[PDB]
């Protein structure tokens, strides 16, 4: 009987061929799901990972000055501290295809 | 040639007149009156309307026809169905 | 967000400019045919020529690509279609159906007589294939190869009676003109045919390297298998017309002399008189935008493609290469809007593309055109 | 009614055929309706990629070498030219290393890693929380100096055995009899034991089978090549694009694969005894666009087929004209 | 077979054939002719080897290495290839039209 | 299942063609249902049948 | 994953065996002294996108 009704019910669509929500209950796929259409991934770039402040870790460095003789040597300055942090070279980062 | 060109047709338009029909002592306006038209109408170079409807079938099937397979069609190679079949 | 958004205009824009933007990565040699597939794949197009800041905030065609045929893109819809119908692998046979036109356009009709017909086709892979990129098929190894051709005929009655009713009772040019390259005038001159049947005109601009030598066996010097406006109507150089002068021997009027293209809504309203996918009204799309103006920022000044840097330190400098640089704020482009704007002009263009110019109705012309860095040719159907 | 052609030609450029037409007695021939039908064979070339990206290794990082080896040359007064430097990985579990290679599995006479396949790439260790300690002897396996570096980014090498390995047959395996020669695997067996191991106490610590394949790249090429001389060590950094997509087929309404308008390739509808050409085809008209335009004008009682158009040529709305409208990127997003 | 095609049609909505009727044509490596074939088994194809879980949804392991899974069918190395087909239909049902026996 | 299932082609796969494609969590219609029941492991029902 | 496909390491030397059948290893000369070659599998970090 259920499936007689089944079908009775699609043979009524004539009559029901306006309501567009007629069937928004039968079951149904996904029709890309069933059949698959591989073309690939538009991956043509990297796309980076960047520590939190632009910069991997790096070195401690010093100020010095050119001094006021003459003389090619350098000496240590008080005008700037100690301890600097300036990286060399580019960035560490890590690359991951989205 | 055998070609019915754009010229003949219209020189066979223009020469035609029915001399009944046309009321030269007042205003009639025919399809303004209710009445008949004094002569049957008829084509200015076909006479027949039997060839007239043969060609009107040919026409057709060549348009219906060119509907049908006007892009060609991709068919399986190894069988023989069409992969681009228009209903 | 970003990255989505870099790689989707990278894929889709940048790798499809002209190749006077790319370069030839060093340590590499590729080869020195420029329509083969190693060269169209090879050369390398720096990322920050399309970044995610381009015009921001307008629709604008990028002003390299207006020069550029659209339907050689991966993303044509009916290309791919017809690539998947032939199926996946490099080797595939194929069944195929073809309509004679001939006869199509000249509907011809046989009475008795026993008649020969005989037909030639083409095994030059150029005209008989395409090609998203364009790369010429026939050096790259393509090849096509027929093995039967059988004609199907369809008869029809017709009585011997109406035939010899019949017997008793009955008893468009096309012109290609030459444009060498970085032209703006061309004086053309028509040859003297029958002044009637001048139904109008059309015409339209095309390239050298896309028209083929129609008219022998077999084009060596055809070597691009990409889109055929000349034979498909995908016309795109429309936009690229100034002004139209006919001399001033007299014309029927469906008739002025000169007819401005761009400075015009003369030249909108005649090809709405003159009147579908190839009609007009359905590829006509203007367009317009905020530009930073020249004359009047007094603080202006214009740094070279090659000195700009925007996100400099996150990406390949000038190459498709790992991050170098350092963070440093931005030159390009300048803010046309917030607390520091910048003063503005209008700017303003069209397209319209798969379509032709129709002129309403020994006879001179003089044709204005953009210049371009191509040979090109101009293309003239005078329907008679 | 089908028709055989009577004569064909296959030519260097064209294909010929010729037919012989009946007399229309109390019938009339509706040339335009007939349509031919064309069988054969294609080719699409070595530029036909009907996708987009790689297919092999597409997780890779783009700049990410295989583990290879190279040889330095050193030149001078005393050449030393047998560095033969590596730089890899080693995976591969074992309980220890001998004379045989790395030890997998124990019945004792233990049983050594088979030199065909064995250490899969594929089997690593799975544990961030190991802390196993003791002797953590490893193994893999890396590329010898004679296969072209490239990264491992769209990087293929045919199987060579049932088991998945992928070592090329060595040709040459020399007998003292004349006789003939052999073919063996070309793997073998390298071993590193550390940098500040003392003379005295030297063991294995790494193992590291070494072999040639048939490396490849079907699917990519090369975007940065440091320096010119293959297999050096600057060149472990050359970054891989996937080549271009490139969709081949027919053109929309099988363009061109007729002779219209070809006046040194014509044809004739003539009588077989008449010798009037009935087809003038000349180049005076273009007769494919003229198909074109009439196809379109057709539209009208065609307007009921949606897919009408499917084979059309079109291009992407947005990718012509532009629309930038930025991205939603309010948050920032961690690793 | 075009028989059954011509059949079903002839027997003739959503539960119906030509709505849900569907073929499929795809190019495969040739099996006989391609001399230097060997048909890896399931658990010896490695590919992405080092970047991805090794038959486990588990983390990184491996080293990188080339692929040999699957072959290439295009490419200046294509591989010969042979053609197959098949259909699918669902929510359907067959309709043969008009002691019986059948097979 | 990975990235390059069958490049460049339509084909469904090998194993899932014996597989009831409508015992999917994309089924419209059943998720359609489930919605219309709530959200919830409890819910009352009113029906007409 | 870093940039190399692979963390850090560890450098390494070459060892051979001995050419006596004695089951001792000696230092190499035909191989760098220092190589790089890690160890396990490599760094990384994870995502949800």
């Amino acid at each position: 009987t259920e499936l007689s009704y089944q079908l009775l019910l699609d043979s009524l669509g004539d009559r029901t061929r306006y309501f567009s929500m007629w069937n928004q209950a039968v079951d149904s796929y996904d029709p890309d799901v069933r059949i698959i259409e591989n073309h690939g991934i538009e991956d043509e770039l990297p796309n980076y990972c960047f520590p939190l402040n632009g910069i991997g870790p790096g070195h401690t460095y010093q100020g010095i000055k050119v001094k006021t003789d003459d003389t090619n040597g350098w000496e240590k300055d008080a005008n700037v501290a100690p301890a600097n942090e300036i990286t060399i070279g580019n960035n560490l980062a890590m690359e991951i295809n989205i | 040639g055998l070609k019915l060109t754009p010229g003949l047709w219209t020189s066979a338009y223009l020469r035609k007149f029915v001399p009944e029909d046309y009321h030269a002592h007042e205003i009639r306006f025919y399809e303004d009156q209710s009445r008949p038209p004094n002569a049957e109408l008829t084509a200015c170079v076909i006479t027949q309307g039997h060839i007239l409807g043969q060609l009107q079938a040919i026409n057709k099937a060549r348009q219906e026809f060119l509907l049908r397979k006007g892009r060609g069609v991709y068919l399986d190679p190894q069988s023989g169905e069409e992969l681009n079949p228009i209903p | 967000q970003a990255n989505l958004w870099r790689s989707f205009l990278y894929s889709n824009v940048a790798l499809y400019l002209p190749d006077v933007y790319k370069y030839t990565p060093p340590n590499i040699t590729l080869p020195t045919n420029t329509n083969t597939y190693e060269y169209m794949n090879g050369r390398v197009v720096s990322p920050s020529l399309v970044d995610s800041y381009i015009n921001i905030g307008a629709r604008w065609s990028l002003d390299p690509m207006d020069n550029v045929n659209p339907f050689n893109h991966h993303r044509n819809a009916g290309l791919r279609y017809r690539s998947m119908l032939l199926g996946n692998g490099r080797y595939v046979p194929f069944h195929i159906q073809v309509p004679q036109k001939f006869f199509a356009v000249k509907n011809l009709l046989l009475l008795p007589g026993s008649y020969t017909y005989e037909w030639n086709f083409r095994k030059d892979v150029n005209m008989v294939l395409q090609s998203s990129l364009g790369n010429d098929l026939r050096t790259d190894g393509a090849t096509i190869s027929f093995t039967s051709i059988n004609l199907y005929a369809t008869f029809f009655p017709m009585a011997h009676n109406t035939a010899s009713t019949l017997e008793a009772m009955l008893r468009a040019a096309n012109m290609l003109y030459p444009i060498p390259a970085n032209a703006t005038n061309i004086p053309i001159s028509i040859p003297s045919r029958n002044w009637a049947a001048f139904r109008g005109w059309s015409f339209t601009r095309l390239k050298t390297k896309e028209t083929p030598s129609l008219g022998s066996g077999f084009d060596p010097y055809f070597v691009y298998s990409g889109s055929i406006p000349y034979l498909d109507g995908t016309f795109y150089l429309n936009h690229t017309f100034k002004k139209v002068s006919i001399m001033f021997d007299s014309s029927v009027s469906w008739s002025p002399n000169e007819f401005e293209i761009k400075r015009t809504k003369d030249w909108f309203l005649v090809q709405m008189l003159a009147n579908r996918m190839y009609s007009f009204f359905r590829n006509f799309q203007p367009m317009s935008r905020q530009v930073v103006d020249e004359v009047n920022y007094t603080d202006y000044k214009a740094v070279t493609l090659p000195y700009q840097h925007n996100n400099s330190g996150f990406v390949g400098y000038l190459a498709p290469t790992m991050r170098q640089g350092e963070p440093y704020p931005a030159n390009y482009p300048y803010p046309l809007i917030g607390t520091t704007a910048v003063k503005s002009v209008t700017q303003k263009k069209f397209l319209c593309d798969r379509t032709m110019w129709r002129i309403p109705f020994a006879l001179d012309m003089t044709f204005e055109v953009d210049p371009m860095d191509e040979p090109t040719l101009l293309y003239l159907l005078f329907e008679v | 009614l089908r028709f055989v052609p009577v004569d064909r030609e296959d030519n260097t450029y064209s294909y010929k055929v010729r037919y012989t037409l009946a007399v229309g007695d109390n019938r009339v021939l509706d040339m335009a309706s007939t349509f031919f039908d064309i069988r054969g064979v294609l080719d699409r070339g070595p530029s036909f990629k009907p996708y987009s990206g790689t297919a092999y290794n597409s997780l890779a990082p783009k700049g990410a070498p295989n583990t290879s080896q190279w040889i330095v040359t050193t030149n001078g007064d005393n050449a030393v030219t047998t560095t033969t430097n590596t730089f890899g990985i080693a995976s591969m579990k074992g309980d220890n290393i001998t004379k045989e290679g790395l030890q997998i599995g124990k019945d004792e006479k233990p049983i050594y890693a088979d030199k065909t396949y064995q250490p899969e790439p594929q089997v690593g260790e799975e544990s961030w929380t190991d802390t196993d300690g003791t002797n953590e002897k490893f193994g893999g396996r890396a590329l010898k100096p004679a296969t072209n570096m490239k990264p491992c980014y769209g990087s293929f090498a045919r199987p060579t055995n049932i088991k998945g390995g992928q070592a090329k047959n060595r040709k040459v395996k020399p007998t003292t009899e004349g006789g003939v020669e052999t073919e063996e695997p070309d793997i073998d067996m390298e071993f590193f034991d550390g940098r500040d191991a003392v003379a005295g106490a030297l063991a294995p610590e790494i193992v590291l089978y070494t072999e040639n394949v048939n490396l490849e790249t079907p699917d990519s090429h090369v975007v940065y090549k440091p320096e010119t001389s293959n297999n050096s060590h600057a060149n472990l950094g050359q970054q891989a694009m996937p080549n271009r997509p490139n969709y081949i087929g027919f053109r929309d309404n099988f363009v061109g694969l007729m002779y219209y308008n070809s006046t040194g390739n014509m044809g004739v509808l003539a009588g077989q005894a008449s010798q009037l050409n009935a087809v003038v085809d000349l180049q005076d008209r273009n007769t494919e666009l003229s198909y074109q335009l009439l196809l379109d004008s057709l539209g009208d009682r065609t307007r009921y087929f949606s897919m009408w158009n499917q084979a059309v040529d079109s291009y992407d709305p947005d990718v012509r004209i532009i629309e930038n409208h930025g991205i939603e990127d309010e948050l920032p997003n961690y690793c």
